Formats: structure tokens, C-alpha cells, sequence
């Protein structure tokens, strides 16, 4: 609403975008169908755990911990005037929503977060009217809420609520010899490798391989290095003597 | 024939001619695509699928 | 100070899709209308005492009038009810006037909503009566509205002489 | 339904009213076979659900497959008659027409260019103390696709 | 600027199976009737305000009259109720007339439905009254209906002389 006088209104008014709109795979569902509107979104606030324990005489003993997945529920409203165009509307909506892999989901009230998920199932739809209220569920197998990307050359200058794992670290070899990346009490060392000047050594963490000149050269890595325990925190320094570092993280 | 999974030559089954590394059930068509053959004349039957 | 009379509050209507063709019209022979607001208060008991948690606003609206002969706007309201279109409602108070930038305007409130009731009971000894109820979206807005000259006065006669009118 | 008429005598004839969501089962309308039958509403042919397989890990789950579920269509009807004997014959005719052993083509009126494949599966319990019955039966479609007109290119 | 009297609204009935034999007739000694419409609204609350959704129409219909002596139409309604047959209903307004193509017709409405109530309570010091309730199929239709000459006038008496009638 917006206040208007009792006189004639000569201007044009546009559609109302609700507070919690959803970008699914880069598109807005309000811009595809002229009778669609998102009402409310639930289930994206808190997360639960799953603790394993064994019973003993005076209580229980905890051995493992896990994090549950996340499920998001979206409620909409579809309205039309003819009994035939609503079928085409439903067909369009299902053609847009159905996907084979994960996608990116954005919400309007959280303009600095990123989500991953896909369409899972839908409730039953009433068959005796043209104004319909129902809901569908999105299955998120990754319960993290990411953020923007930050690139830093060896010094972390941001605030982190939890320690995080960097996605990858690109280097450019300057001196000739072995390589050793050193952090506080943690290190990644390739002590049996001879690098010339100008090699591009990329340490990829999401897959588990060390790329040298676009080739798989994980064989150079020592077995006593911290490859899976490498987590960075705020105000931490990562230094190497043989190259210049770049760090990608969220 | 795609629904049954056989290749017919003059009303006889001769599926054995296909190569071991050819795509038979992975052949999917999309809009504005072109299908060509250098030896015969093609006729394609298809139905639009809406989920 | 001075009491406030209930005869100074009137209502105006207009169908939404005709907002670029006409000004809002006044329904004739109004008797009373009811406007109410409320919130649902949820109480949780603690060791110190009750603590109240409030919910959204719910609107309760109604109107009553007498059907006049030759009035075409009742047909408009009936058609809006049949086809389920949006309707605008103005609640204008004639006992308040604006001071600085609104000299010929009164205090008012703006609503939009649907029509959810349309009843009339004709008996053999009374006048026809009409009752309407509304369902309102959102939250009503505040401001100042304009009333035309013919909708703000009552007509009466004046002195006449005792000669034949030419 | 009906249309406006004057207060005078009506000398013409009116034919039966065909509802919006009528169903062509194997090429025949049930309203034509039985004079008391009427289809009220059809539900369950709008939206589609999936099935996802996953296993739990330390920081969530790993997805290893997807499947598309089947579809079930529920149709509500009303059978009306005046004699107690004839309604049983009507039910016999309806059941003899609906029972099939393979898939058939299903057409709906509100979608003029859509084709379905399905078969009769089950029926709800009907009332045994009246001559006007409202109930429903279920159609089991093992292929959850909607096809269109055939094109030659 | 004249109020509409409640006497100018009347009702007409006819059984559906006799649409090709007789015209619609008028119930004798009508007192009052009730005609109402309503939609059921489901309220969904969001972060910007309630959003209302509308449902189908529900009709509430009833009528009341006084039983006359020697009237055969009450038997027709009773038989229709016993055998569960359809009935046509007209709601004609006598204060509205058509101009161009409907010269001798009145505005009206058309319904079809069954009968779901038939009550009468004879006491020892009052006249006999009848109450009827209806269930309506579909949606009512609007149009212009025709009233004959003897269903729209009231009988009176005329001045006479004091001489013996021959």
C-alpha cells in the first residue's frame, strides 16, 4: 500500500516484490509467471546435531559427533482466471525448478550469503479452485552458509567466527630448490622436489591433488605433512620462502 | 527403433552391426539442432515431453 | 471541551482497476459502520510473572446503509464481489482540518481489500437495508484526503414569496 | 450449469451438461455410457516429486542417486438413480468398463493437447444405505510424463 | 434521493419438469425472505502483513408466507420435497424497469436448487405460517424478467350509487 488521494491517479504502479524472494539458479520466479508470489520461507535459522553415545553404569560415553543436513520450506500462491492457463503455469514452474545437480540460491533478506540445494518434493495441490496455496521443499546437503570471496597474500585481515579451510593456494616459484609452506605448528612440505624458476604450483584442497604446470604431481608431497588439518583463523600468517602466495577462502 | 532397442533392416533384426562404443539411448535432441546423414534420407518422429 | 459526534465520519469507495478514470464516490444513506483492530497476546508464565508476546494485526470491518432507487454503484459492488476484484476504502473524519500545507483537506485512512459478504432482508413494513463486510490486506496508511463540495453539505430550502412563479 | 430464462413457457430442449474436468478413458466418456454419472473434480496431476538417496557423513551427506516417482490420480464422481435394482447394474457396467489389463490413453478436457498413460487400480468404499453416492477411484500411472502432438521432421 | 421500499421484492417458483407446460406462478401471502452471499477467506500471515485468499460462494436462502385455503401449489412443493426434484426460483424487483429493449420487464435473478426444509407450527390463537429453506446449485444468473398484469396490481373497490342493483 501507499497513501493516495481521492483524485484521479495518472501514474503507473509496478509489481510488489516480497521481503523474502528466492533466486533459484540465477532467475527470479516472480519474473516468469504473472500470478506468483512468495509468502514465507522457513527452516534456515538453526541447525541440529547427532551425538553417538554408549550406556555405562553412571551415565554414557560420547565418542562421535555429526551435523544434520538442512531442509528449506517455501510457501507460494498461484492465481489465475482461466482453467486452462494454470496448467501451462504449472508446467513452466516445473520446467524451471527441476534440476540434476546442485545450484546456487539467494535470498533477499540475506544479501551476503550463498546456499546450495535442489528441489526435492511438493505437497498435494487442491483441484477445485483457481487460487491455490501450497508449498514445496528444497534439500540442502551442505548446511553451511557461505559468503563473498576474499583474496589475501599471506596475511588474513578479516573476522572469522569459526576456523575455515582454504579452497586453494596458487604459488609462483621464484627461487630454485625445494618448497615448504609454514604456518604456526603446521606445515606442508615437498622436500624431494626440484623446481625451476617460474613454475605454477597450485595446491587444490577440494579434490586432494597438487597441480604442477597443469599436471597431477601429488607424488612430491611428503606423507607427514598436514594436508587435511590445515585451517586458517583470523590474524594468522602464512609464509613461504621460495614463492609468492595467494589464498582463496570464504 | 529407440523404444524397443533394436535396429531393423528390411524387417529383419540386425542389431549386431553397431559399434561397441556408439551412443544409442543417449541420443537426445534439442531445439534448433541439426541431424545429418551422408548415405540416406532421414525422417524423425518425436513427442514433446513436459514434466 | 467538546464532545465529538458520530455523524461526521463517512466512507468512500472505488474499484481498483478504474483508478485512472474516476474519483472516489460516496455511497448514499449511510447509517453506521464498525472499525476494529486487535492483536493476539500469547502469555508465557515464568518465576517472575507473565510475559506477553504479541502477534500481527487483524482487521474487522463492516458497513450498513439503505438502498436508494436509481443508484448504480450497488451494481458495481455486486460485480466486484462476483469477479473477486480489489476495492479501495477511505475513512474520512469531517471534524479535523489541516493547517499548513493541506488547507482544504481532512484526516483520513486508506485501505484495500476484497468483499466477503452481501446480504439484504426485505420485509413487508420497512425500508431496504444493506450490510457489507470486507477482508483487508496489509496495514492501513495515514494521511489527508480531499472532499468535494457536493459531498460535504446538506441541501435545504430558503425563503419564498407569495406570488406566482414566472 | 444453467442460463437465464424468462418466466414464460420454454418450447426448446436442453442437453446434458458436460463438466470441465471430464476424462476420456480408452476413447469413451463415462457420461455417455451412464445417464446418472457425473465427474466432479480431478486431483493429483499438477505437481511432481523426486526421490534422493544419501548417506550421512561428518559434515552432512553425500548424494549418490536420484529417481522420479510414479503418479496417482484420484477422480471423484457421483452416481444417481431412482430404483434400487438399476443402480447395481450401473455399477456392474462401470466396473466392467474400467477394468483393463494393460495401459491405455487418457485424455482430459481442460488440457486439449496432452496425453496420459495409466490404468485403473482401486476404488473407495461406497455407501450402502442410499441411492446417491459420492466416492472416488484411483488411477495408477507408471510413466510420469505428459506427451504432446507428434511431429515429423 | 428516495429510499427503496421492501414491499417491491417478490418471488416466483416453478418445478423444472413442467417447464414446457405452465408459466411461473406467485406464492400467496408473502411476508419476508432472506437472501445472502458469502465467501470464506483464509488468512496467511507474512512479514509485510496478512494476505487473504478467497473461496467459492455459499448461498443462504429462506422464505416465509401464510398458508391460504384451497391453494394447490403448496402440494406441488411438498411433493417436490418428498421426491427430491429440482425447482426454479425468481427474485423480481418491482422498482426497476428497462429502457431500450426491455420495455415491460423488471430486473430479476435466476436460481436452481432443491428443498431442504418444510415446517409449520399451528397454535390456537394465530394464523398458520410456512417456512421453507433452499440449497442452491451453481451460481445465480442475472437478467430481465416479465411480470403479467394480474401479478402486479392490488384489488380495491370503486364508488357506487345507492340504488338497487339490477
Amino acid at each position: 500500500y501507499y497513501f493516495k488521494d481521492t483524485k484521479k491517479y495518472p501514474l503507473e504502479t509496478f509489481k510488489f516484490i516480497p521481503t523474502s524472494a528466492m533466486f533459484y539458479d540465477g532467475l527470479l520466479l516472480e519474473d516468469l509467471i504473472e500470478g506468483y508470489t512468495t509468502l514465507k520461507v522457513e527452516g534456515r535459522e538453526m541447525t541440529s546435531l547427532t551425538i553417538d553415545s554408549t550406556a555405562v553404569k553412571v551415565g554414557a560415553i560420547v565418542n562421535g559427533q555429526k551435523i544434520n543436513t538442512r531442509s528449506i520450506t517455501v510457501t507460494y500462491q498461484l492465481k489465475n482466471k482461466s482453467s486452462q492457463a494454470i496448467q501451462d503455469d504449472f508446467k513452466k514452474m516445473m520446467a524451471h525448478l527441476y534440476r540434476e545437480e546442485d545450484v546456487a540460491i539467494y535470498f533477499e533478506d540475506e544479501p551476503t550469503t550463498l546456499y546450495y540445494g535442489r528441489y526435492q518434493s511438493a505437497e498435494s495441490v487442491d483441484g477445485s479452485s483457481n487460487s491455490i496455496i501450497s508449498s514445496f521443499t528444497i534439500f540442502c546437503s551442505d548446511p553451511y552458509k557461505y559468503g563473498s570471496q576474499i583474496v589475501s597474500t599471506g596475511v588474513i585481515n578479516t573476522v572469522l567466527r569459526q576456523p575455515v579451510m582454504p579452497t586453494k593456494i596458487e604459488t609462483t616459484v621464484t627461487k630454485s630448490g625445494p618448497m615448504k609452506i609454514v604456518k604456526g605448528s603446521q606445515s606442508i612440505s615437498m622436500s624431494r622436489a626440484n623446481f625451476k624458476s617460474g613454475d605454477k604450483v597450485v595446491i587444490d584442497f577440494v579434490v586432494g591433488k597438487v597441480f604442477v604446470n597443469n599436471l597431477n604431481r601429488t607424488r612430491f608431497l611428503d606423507l607427514d605433512s598436514d594436508f587435511s588439518n590445515f585451517k586458517i583463523n583470523s590474524n594468522d600468517k602464512v609464509t613461504c620462502s621460495s614463492a609468492n602466495l595467494k589464498i582463496y577462502y570464504r | 527403433d529407440f523404444v524397443v532397442g533394436k535396429v531393423f533392416v528390411n524387417n529383419l533384426n540386425r542389431t549386431r552391426f553397431l559399434d561397441l562404443d556408439s551412443d544409442f539411448s543417449n541420443f537426445k535432441i534439442n531445439s534448433n539442432d541439426k541431424v545429418t546423414c551422408s548415405s540416406a534420407n532421414l525422417k524423425i518422429y518425436y513427442r514433446s515431453v513436459d514434466l | 471541551a467538546e464532545a465529538k459526534k458520530g455523524i461526521d465520519v463517512i466512507l468512500l469507495y472505488r474499484v481498483l482497476k478504474n483508478e485512472a478514470k474516476e474519483a472516489a464516490w460516496k455511497m448514499a444513506f449511510q447509517t453506521e459502520h464498525s472499525n476494529g483492530k486487535s492483536r493476539d497476546a500469547d502469555s508465557t508464565a515464568t518465576k517472575d510473572g507473565p510475559i506477553q508476546n504479541m502477534a500481527a494485526i487483524e482487521y474487522d470491518f463492516s458497513a450498513t446503509s439503505i438502498v436508494a432507487v436509481g443508484d448504480k454503484h450497488i451494481d458495481e459492488l455486486d460485480d466486484a464481489f462476483d469477479n473477486s476484484e480489489l476495492v479501495e476504502i477511505w475513512e474520512i473524519d469531517k471534524a479535523e482540518k489541516g493547517t499548513d500545507k493541506d488547507v482544504d483537506k481532512y484526516k483520513a485512512t486508506y485501505f484495500q481489500g476484497y468483499v466477503s459478504s452481501f446480504s439484504k432482508t426485505p420485509n413487508s413494513e420497512d425500508a431496504l437495508e444493506l450490510e457489507i463486510e470486507f477482508a483487508i490486506n496489509g496495514i492501513g496508511q495515514k494521511g489527508y484526503a480531499t472532499l468535494t463540495t457536493d459531498q460535504a453539505e446538506v441541501v435545504s430550502y430558503v425563503f419564498k414569496d407569495t406570488v406566482k412563479v414566472e | 450449469m444453467y442460463y437465464f430464462k424468462d418466466t414464460k413457457k420454454y418450447p426448446l430442449e436442453t442437453f446434458k451438461f458436460i463438466p470441465t474436468s471430464a476424462m476420456f478413458y480408452d476413447g469413451l466418456l463415462l457420461e455417455d455410457l451412464i445417464e446418472g454419472y457425473t465427474t466432479l473434480k480431478v486431483e493429483g496431476r499438477e505437481m511432481t516429486s523426486l526421490t534422493i538417496d544419501s548417506t550421512a557423513v561428518k559434515v552432512g551427506a553425500i548424494v549418490n542417486g536420484q529417481k522420479i516417482n510414479t503418479r496417482s490420480i484420484t477422480v471423484t464422481y457421483q452416481l444417481k438413480n431412482k430404483s434400487s435394482q438399476a443402480i447395481q447394474d450401473d455399477f456392474k457396467k462401470m466396473m466392467a468398463h474400467l477394468y483393463r489389463e494393460e495401459d491405455v490413453a487418457i485424455y482430459f478436457e481442460d488440457e486439449p493437447t496432452t496425453l496420459y498413460y495409466g490404468r485403473y487400480q482401486s476404488a473407495e468404499s461406497v455407501d450402502g444405505s442410499s441411492n446417491s453416492i459420492i466416492s472416488s477411484f484411483t488411477i495408477f500411472c507408471s510413466d510420469p510424463y505428459k506427451y504432446g502432438s507428434q511431429i515429423v521432421s
